[PDB]
């Protein structure tokens, strides 16, 4: 668990702004409109935690 | 006396502070929009009075026309 | 120059200032509310000074357009009848503020704001000379009183009492509003001074009078509709009961004096035996039901129905002794009854109970309270030298001149009134103490001693020299006695 | 030739702006450079700007609304009544668009066609108010009906939205068919469709010699269709279900905008269709039944939206009281009631949308609102009291003047029904106020702060509601001017 | 949590948590007072209208019954709260909220520290 | 000893619609719907309030016939709520309301069957 | 010099003028009755 905290507490100002924008962009989802448009928005890897810190290692 | 300018300014300041309160924000959050609200309230109150006078004049003219039309029934 | 505009705007400024003050500043809220109430009271006292007592014309008249064609407009004016009502309704508010001084930290700003809006609405009721707007401010009092009863009630019963009071007031209000609309359509306007110079066809007097009586009799509970008053009164804060009994019970009689006794002189005469019958049995029944009550606030609340039904005997006598003496009773009742609820509020704040069984022997532990409680017991039982006797006796001499039988029946009211008034005092104050039930005591503090002082001074001042109040009304009540008469 | 179109700039502007917005959204939503941006808020803001600009165009050009009136005579008629009705309709549409902004972000409604369809419905209603023919009236009715049918089922994945859309579709199509049959029977009996011709041919033979079966049945069928449109009982077959199942921002618009334009049509039909006071009886029964049923049905409601729907039905009956009494004062009371009801409905739906962000469904959900948000509870209580008709608030003036109009015509039975219905309404309106302040629920629901647009809308409408009695002169003046201009 | 209930640390309304309080997976029902140096371990429930004395520790899986005062290192029952105390419990939370609101007005939405950062950068070029 | 949370843990056997039997854990004195919410069988956002008037049978459950005798009888409000949302205006005669069932230490091992989900968004 | 003299000269200044009050009341009754008649005649106007 120390690794995600270390990776979060050492980010630069430019990376923090980008991650904040990405977090705001993917905070809420609309599957219906995506299905209408034929696209599938996927969460960027910067907003994905390793499965080894989840309660039971959830892959999905 | 109580002019339209002051009552409009008070209503504008009140609606700004009321909007700020409704959002759990401090009353005097952004002072500049409080000033803008005071100005807009004063302008709206003055325009409302100016429109009310003309509206009453038009209503008087139209009722005069209606009464003149009705009075022709007796001829 | 002191006019009715400033007196009405002062509570507005008081309520607006507290509206935008942080609730953490509890001290500032109380200080500003109390200062606003005191300033309003001084404004009313000044308005008394410059009041002419030789003209029947309405004084300090103010006008503000409401409809575009000036058909109905805000006409504010006072006369010898509604001046003292304004003074009383401005004097009672600071006392109500001072009642909740200690526990104000829990109520918050919504308490003083509600009471100041109440004062704003009641000042305009006694000052309106327009029939429709008198109804608008007549029924605007429900919202602040509904909030006061519900939000700051004692037990879970507050939901039922508020519903019942609101429903009764609505059913009276709309049946009055239909009559007001019919008057507006026929006459053309709703100005009181114009409605007092318009001849009403004899058939329309009975219907309009009945419709007006429907709304007024609820707020001056005659016989069928005094079941909302006890419940709504007991399920109310200490200051809430002062407003309900002090002022809210004076709307019905004031409504009769202003809009019924004059607009229909012929209808009033026909219904005089009807009012005498309802008031005579109400005095007998209510003063008798009071003996078998066990709640402290439910006994005094039944002491108001008998007193307020004695007033409606005076108004309908249509003479100077009757109408003039009925006004003094309401001023006296507004002070005596509201002071008794302060005495009960004193007992309830310390010991959270109201049953008379738990109370006894307080004469040995709370002597200042016993002395003050006894004095208002004497006033409630119509003792000479008190403001109640002057009004009570003037009504009797005003009704004996019209009907000896109704003055006889109303005279048994003071027989029964003196029965429970002293018998309650003997139970609560005199007797032996009961350390099993309650054992810790505290006599009146600085607030309670000071709060009762204006009631003590204002009760004997009206009781030994009522000429100050009487001479300000005779010019206005004599023009009220005769309106359709011309000989 | 170009100056003959000075009478249609407000409609031309809004049509062209809708086209530009549609092009912009369709081009940039399906884009690769910007990664398919969800530009619903962008289109919403630009549509609000377009509404404001066409409001500026329409309001400023007051003397020019009668220009080329002979050329446009067969198409539409523009007058003082149309001017104020259209300005009010644009204001209501702008208010609804302002409320629906937070819906596109938190719930993530990225469909920009919602705003385009709202603008097209607005165009249909603008053409509806100025419509002065049966043909134009029906065409505008159908345009706005389809624009609402499409957006009622916008939540494709929702069970309620699809069913509500289907029910609204079927009911509206049936009502349109009834209205069209009535129009056909009127045309086949008089040979005229223009309102001037249809007034000249009907004003003389006031059923004095005989009752024309075709004209009577056509008038009755048009009245029945219009009553279906406003959902006055027993023509409320699925109105509560449609209101509940529809999206809240959608439900807000259908509760205000269609009623104004439909009432304008009903007035411009009464100017000619007063065939022996036949409609006055139908509207009399409909108003009585609507008041009674709304009052008796909104007490048995536990959800906020169904209660709002039944409140709307009751207020429709209260307004139809004014229709029953045919007089200048009756129409003035009707228009004042429409204005006040629209403002109160906008207030209430803004409040509901404020709490919609936390999935509010039941009245008990808003139980501890007086503790968590002690100013939103006050605003909601003010709106509820205004619905009830308590004297100090603005909702009392409309009911007052409607009762005055009813008593003027001599319909004493309407007054008693209105009084009883008002008592019942005030009872179940203060029932809601009891929940917020007096109850102490064991579990509380915490709502997130509202946004700026709805905050200012609530503030302005709440200041209007409380302080309307102090300065009500402009509304009465404009309403009396509108009522008289219906004939001269 | 050992008890099998969800281990989310939930603090309900009108709950006062004293200083140096260590909460881990504990659930505190509304209108509770937690004393100083109080340790609430995994899966411990504090029922509503209850007061936990200062310096009290309750092991995992322990529960504080509603309307009671508890204290001690192996937290034990002390006495039963009266009506005045259990109605005074939310007033303490309200007063602390008022103090926090007093502290809340000392900070503007944006700090002015970035100006010092810019000055420091200019002292070294960019 | 001391007051353990295990002293008021009520074991239950809740069955999801597809026939799987999972053992849930509840607290004596709280509603059965709350007990079902802990594991996530019933969406918490659908029945956030454990109140009768704030309910349209989102917490409907099927109690076993032998375990329905150790429960309070259904009130009028419970029946009225159950009938309206049944989609057929019929009574299953053995289905209760989750928000109206209060767990008790006498309800150890009660088997409850959760029916299929229903839409509740608007 | 004495409080009574200043007090009575102040009360006499504060009190209102009687003749103008009665004149205002009489003119108010006149104007209100005239406006009432015009408003009733206005209500008498038919819708068509
Ligand atoms: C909700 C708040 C409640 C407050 C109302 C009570 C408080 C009292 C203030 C009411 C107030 C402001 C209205 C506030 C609007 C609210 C804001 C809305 C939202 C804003 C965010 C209007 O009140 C007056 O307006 C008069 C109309 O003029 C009306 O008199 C009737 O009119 C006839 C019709 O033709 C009737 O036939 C007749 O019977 C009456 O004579 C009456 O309405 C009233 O006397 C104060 O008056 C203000 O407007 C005018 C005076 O007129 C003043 O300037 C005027 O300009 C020119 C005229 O354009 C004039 O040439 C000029 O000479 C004059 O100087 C102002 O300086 C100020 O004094
Ligand atoms: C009538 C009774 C008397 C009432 C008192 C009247 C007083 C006069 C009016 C005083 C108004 C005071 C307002 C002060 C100015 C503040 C405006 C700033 C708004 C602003 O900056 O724009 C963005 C939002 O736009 C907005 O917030 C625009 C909201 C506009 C909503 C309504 C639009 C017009 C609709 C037509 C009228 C309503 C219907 C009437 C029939 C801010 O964005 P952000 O930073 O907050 O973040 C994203 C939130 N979106
Ligand atoms: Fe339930």
């Amino acid at each position: 668990l120390a690794q995600i905290h270390a990776s979060e507490n050492s980010k630069s100002f430019e990376q923090i702004e980008v991650e904040r924008a990405l977090r705001k962009k993917y905070a809420r989802k609309d599957e219906d409109y995506d299905s209408m448009l034929g696209i599938t928005r996927e969460t960027p890897p910067e907003l994905i935690l390793p499965d080894n810190v989840l309660p039971g290692g959830k892959p999905v | 006396p109580i002019s339209a300018t002051m009552v409009g300014a008070l209503l504008g300041l009140g609606t700004q502070m009321y909007s700020n309160a409704l959002r759990k924000l401090p009353y005097m959050r952004h002072p500049w929009e409080h000033v803008v609200g005071m100005g807009l309230g004063a302008v709206f109150a003055n325009q409302l009075v100016k429109w009310d006078v003309k509206l009453k004049e038009d209503l008087d003219v139209m009722l005069a026309k209606a009464r003149a039309a009705n009075e022709r029934r007796y001829f | 120059y002191f006019n009715l505009s400033g007196l009405i705007l002062c509570p507005v400024l008081g309520s607006i200032i507290l509206l935008f003050i942080p609730n953490s500043r509890i001290r500032l809220i109380r200080l500003i509310g109390l200062c606003a109430s005191l300033i309003t009271f001084l404004y009313s006292l000044v308005l008394w000074i410059q009041f002419d007592s030789s003209t029947a014309k309405f004084q300090f008249v103010e006008s503000l357009r409401w409809l575009p064609y000036e058909n109905i407009n805000f006409y504010l004016g006072i006369d010898g009848i509604s001046l003292f009502f304004v003074i009383l309704t401005t004097f009672l508010i600071p006392i109500c503020i001072l009642v909740g001084w200690s526990g104000m930290r829990s109520y918050g700003k919504e308490y003083i704001i509600a009471f100041l809006i109440c004062e704003f609405l009641m000042i305009a009721v006694f000052c309106m000379l327009d029939l429709l707007l008198f109804y608008v401010f007549f029924e605007s009092v429900l919202i602040p009183m509904f909030i006061i009863i519900g939000v700051w009630g004692s037990r879970q019963r507050k939901i039922k009492a508020a519903y019942q009071f609101f429903l009764y007031t609505l059913l009276g209000s709309l049946f009055m509003l239909l009559a007001i609309l019919l008057i507006l359509f026929q006459t053309g306007t709703t100005d009181l001074q114009i409605l007092l110079t318009t001849e009403f066809s004899e058939r329309r007097q009975i219907f309009l009078w009945i419709a007006f009586f429907a709304s007024f009799a609820v707020k001056v509970p005659m016989v069928p509709v005094h079941i909302w008053l006890p419940e709504a009164h007991v399920e109310a804060p200490t200051a809430g009961s002062v407003i309900l009994a002090g002022i809210l019970l004076k709307f019905g009689t004031y409504g009769f004096l202003r809009f019924s006794i004059p607009m229909f002189p012929e209808a009033t005469l026909c219904f005089t035996p009807f009012i005498y019958t309802l008031s005579a049995i109400a005095i007998i029944y209510t003063s008798l039901t009071t003996l078998r009550q066990i709640d402290l606030k439910k006994i005094i609340a039944y002491s108001s129905v008998a007193h307020m039904n004695l007033v409606t005997i005076g108004m309908f006598s249509l003479n100077i002794q009757g109408i003039g003496g009925s006004i003094l009773l309401m001023l006296s009742h507004g002070l005596v009854s509201s002071a008794l609820f302060l005495c009960v509020g004193v007992l309830y704040d310390r010991h959270k109970t109201r049953l008379v069984r738990y109370y006894g022997g307080l004469v040995s532990t709370m002597p200042n309270f016993s002395t003050i409680f006894f004095f208002f017991t004497l006033a409630n039982m119509s003792l000479p030298g008190t403001s109640s006797f002057i009004g009570e006796f003037l009504i009797l001499v005003g009704a004996f001149q019209r009907n000896s039988l109704v003055a006889t029946l109303a005279a048994l009211g003071m027989i029964l009134g003196a029965a429970y008034s002293l018998w309650l005092y003997n139970r609560v104050v005199s007797g032996n103490l009961k350390p099993d039930f309650l054992h810790k005591f505290s006599d009146l503090n600085g607030r309670e001693v000071f709060i009762f002082i204006p009631f003590l001074v204002g009760l004997v001042w009206m009781g030994v020299y009522p000429k100050v109040f009487l001479d300000c009304m005779h010019t206005s009540v004599s023009n009220l006695v005769q309106h359709g008469k011309f000989h | 030739m170009f100056n003959l179109f000075l009478a249609v700039f407000p409609e031309i502007f809004i049509i062209n702006a809708t086209f530009i917005l549609l092009i912009h959204g369709v081009v940039f939503s399906t884009s690769k450079k910007y990664d398919y941006p969800p530009l619903a808020s962008n289109v919403g803001w630009l549509g609000l700007l377009s509404v404001l600009i066409t409001l500026l165009l329409l309001a400023a050009g007051a003397p020019l609304l009668t220009i080329a009136h002979l050329f446009w005579n067969n198409l539409f008629r523009r007058d003082n009544f149309t001017y104020f009705c259209q300005i009010f309709l644009l204001l209501s549409t702008a208010g609804t668009i302002s409320m629906c902004f937070d819906f596109f972000d938190q719930e993530r409604f990225d469909a920009f066609e919602f705003i385009v369809l709202i603008l097209l419905s607005t165009c249909g209603m603008l053409f509806m108010i100025s419509a002065y023919d049966l043909i134009a009236m029906y065409l505008a009715i159908e345009l706005q009906s389809l624009c609402f049918y499409v957006i009622a089922a916008s939540k494709r994945k929702s069970e309620f939205s699809t069913e509500a859309g289907l029910k609204y579709l079927i009911l509206g199509a049936f009502s349109s068919g009834i209205l069209l049959f009535g129009c056909s029977m009127i045309y086949g009996s008089t040979g005229a469709t223009h309102f001037d011709q249809l007034a000249k041919i009907l004003t003389g033979y006031e059923i004095t010699g005989a009752r024309s079966s075709g004209i009577f049945m056509g008038i009755l069928f048009i009245a029945v269709g219009f009553l279906f449109k406003i959902t006055a009982v027993p023509f409320h077959m699925w109105a509560p279900d449609i209101y509940e199942g529809s999206p809240t921002p959608v439900t807000a618009f259908l509760s205000i905008a269609p009623k104004i334009s439909i009432f304008a049509n009903i007035l411009r039909v009464f100017i000619y269709g007063s065939y022996g006071a036949t409609l006055q009886q139908i509207f009399f029964f409909c108003s009585i039944a609507s008041m009674i049923l709304g009052a008796l049905a909104a007490m048995a409601q536990t959800k906020v939206k169904r209660l709002l729907a039944y409140s709307s039905i009751g207020h429709v009956g209260y307004i139809c009281i004014g229709f029953s009494c045919g007089t200048i004062e009756g129409i003035q009371s009707l228009l004042i009631g429409i204005f006040i009801y629209a403002l109160m409905t906008m207030d209430a739906f803004a409040i509901v949308l404020a709490l919609r962000q936390t999935r509010v469904k039941y009245i008990a959900d808003l139980g501890a609102l007086a503790k968590t948000n002690p100013i939103l509870a006050i605003t909601f209580s003010i709106t509820m009291f205004s619905y009830a008709g308590i004297p100090p608030l603005a909702g009392f003036c409309s009911k007052f003047y409607l009762f005055f109009a009813a008593l003027g015509c001599g319909a004493y039975f309407l007054a008693l029904v209105g009084v009883v219905t008002s008592v019942i309404g005030c009872f179940y309106y203060i029932r809601l106020v009891k929940r917020m302040f007096f109850d102490t629920p064991r579990t509380w629901i915490l709502y997130e702060p509202m946004d700026r647009n709805k905050s200012l809308l609530l503030a302005m409408t709440s200041f209007f509601i409380t302080l309307f009695l102090l300065y009500p002169s402009p509304l009465f003046s404009v309403t009396h001017q509108m009522a008289l201009s219906l004939y001269l | 949590s050992p008890t099998g209930l969800p281990a989310q640390t939930l603090i309900d309304r009108y709950v006062t948590v004293g200083a140096y309080s260590l909460l881990r997976s504990c659930t505190i029902e509304p209108e509770c007072i937690i004393g100083q140096h109080s340790i609430l371990m995994e899966g411990s429930l504090v029922e509503t209208r209850s007061i936990l004395e200062a310096g009290s520790v309750l092991p995992p899986g322990r529960r504080i019954p509603s309307g009671e005062l508890w204290g001690g290192n192996p937290a034990r029952f002390i006495r039963t709260l009266t009506n005045e105390e259990t109605l005074e419990i939310p007033k303490l939370a309200v007063a602390i909220n008022h103090l926090s609101g007093d502290y809340f007005s000392e900070f503007l939405p944006y700090s002015t520290i970035y100006l010092e950062v810019e000055k420091f950068k200019k002292s070294l070029g960019i | 000893g001391s007051k353990k949370v295990s002293d008021r843990i009520v074991k239950l056997s809740a069955i999801d619609p597809d026939g799987y039997k999972q053992d849930i854990i509840g607290l004596s004195g709280q509603t059965l719907l709350r007990a079902l919410t802990h594991t996530g069988l019933i969406d918490p956002a659908s029945h956030r309030l454990d109140d009768i008037e704030a309910c349209s049978a989102e917490c409907e459950v099927q109690i076993a016939e032998e375990w329905l005798e150790k429960l309070p009888p259904r009130t009028y409000d419970e029946e009225y709520v159950l009938k309206r949302s049944s989609r057929s205006r019929i009574l299953n005669k053995h289905s209760r309301l989750g928000c109206q069932v209060v767990l008790t230490q006498e309800l150890q091992g009660m088997v409850v069957a959760v029916p299929e989900a229903k839409p509740w968004d608007i | 010099g004495f409080i009574m003299e200043f007090a009575e000269n102040l009360v006499l200044r504060l009190m209102e003028n009687p003749e103008e009050r009665d004149r205002k009341a009489r003119e108010h009754i006149y104007e209100m009755h005239e406006r009432c008649k015009k408003i009733k005649e206005m209500w008498a106007l038919p819708i068509r």
